[PDB]
């Protein structure tokens, strides 16, 4: 069945995978683009000198461990899947709060 | 004593099982009813413009 | 080295479930505290701050161990 | 020794414990007594 075709495609790809090492480790710098939807800006204060802001903060970026080409469709995963792919350490220098 | 029984289908509900998988991936649309009980409504603040 | 077989040995079938002398004796446990500084007294709120080191001596015999080396000095980590 | 008695009913009573089924899973029900030692009620807010 194809949920089975899938797992198993997930498998495959999450088996041997170094989350210690980004995508071309030992090459070229993997190139990560950023895209924002700015959902609120709430609180301008001059007391703290500082501003609240809600977004939807998007990365993309390749990565060829990750690749598969059995299954034909994007692939949704459940979000703690996360925790087991190298995402990019990405931070915010004037961030006080988040 | 009838837990073994149970802790059986227990472990064998999730023999296999991919919790990454949302059900019915490659087949259909996965169909979600929702409903809501209010237990309280709570304070507004106009100040924040909030509930 | 030889502290790694030390910490090895000591870890080896050792419940942290049990107090020393579980079914035998009470375990005696020596307290002394340092104060860093006793902060502010809120008297609206009736409370005050203070920061403490508390320190916490026991014997436990599991832990016994007979080396060359007289005290293993650690972090958190254990 | 006491502790290795301990030690050994302790590491039996917890030999396959499913905490996913509760005491008489299929069975009556279990029946919890509540205590409590109120320390102190802090603040009163309007
Ligand atoms: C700071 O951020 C990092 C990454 O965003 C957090 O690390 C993540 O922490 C969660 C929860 O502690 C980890 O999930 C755990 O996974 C283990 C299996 O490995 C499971 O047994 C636990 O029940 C839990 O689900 C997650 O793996 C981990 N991810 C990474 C990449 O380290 C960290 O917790 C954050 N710290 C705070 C204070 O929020
Ligand atoms: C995957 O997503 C891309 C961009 O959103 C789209 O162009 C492509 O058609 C999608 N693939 C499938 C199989 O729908």
């Amino acid at each position: 069945s194809n949920m089975s075709l899938v797992k198993e495609t997930v498998d495959r790809l999450l088996k041997g995978y170094d989350i210690r090492l980004r995508p071309d480790f030992g090459g070229p710098p993997v190139a990560v683009g950023m895209n924002i939807d700015i959902a609120s800006i709430d609180m301008v204060s001059e007391v703290n000198m500082d501003y609240t802001l809600t977004m939807y903060f998007q990365q993309a970026w390749r990565d060829k461990r990750l690749s598969y080409n059995v299954i034909p469709l994007n692939l949704t995963l459940d979000n703690r899947v996360a925790d087991q792919l190298w995402v990019p350490d990405t931070y915010f220098l004037n961030d006080k709060k988040s | 004593d009838n837990t073994t029984v149970f802790t059986r289908i227990l472990d064998r509900l999730l023999d296999g099982y991919d919790n990454r998988l949302r059900p019915g991936l490659g087949e259909r649309v996965t169909e979600v009813k929702t409903d809501i009980f209010v237990t309280s409504f709570g304070p507004v603040s106009d100040h924040d413009m909030e509930y | 080295g030889d502290v790694t077989v030390i910490l090895n040995n000591l870890l080896e079938g050792y419940d942290n479930k049990l107090r020393p002398d579980i079914g035998v004796k009470p375990t005696l446990i020596h307290t002394d505290m340092y104060v860093n500084s006793i902060g502010p007294v809120n008297a609206i709120n009736m409370e005050y701050t203070i920061d403490i080191f508390f320190a916490q001596t026991w014997y436990d015999r599991r832990l016994k161990f007979n080396s060359t080396i007289k005290v293993l000095r650690l972090n958190s980590n254990m």
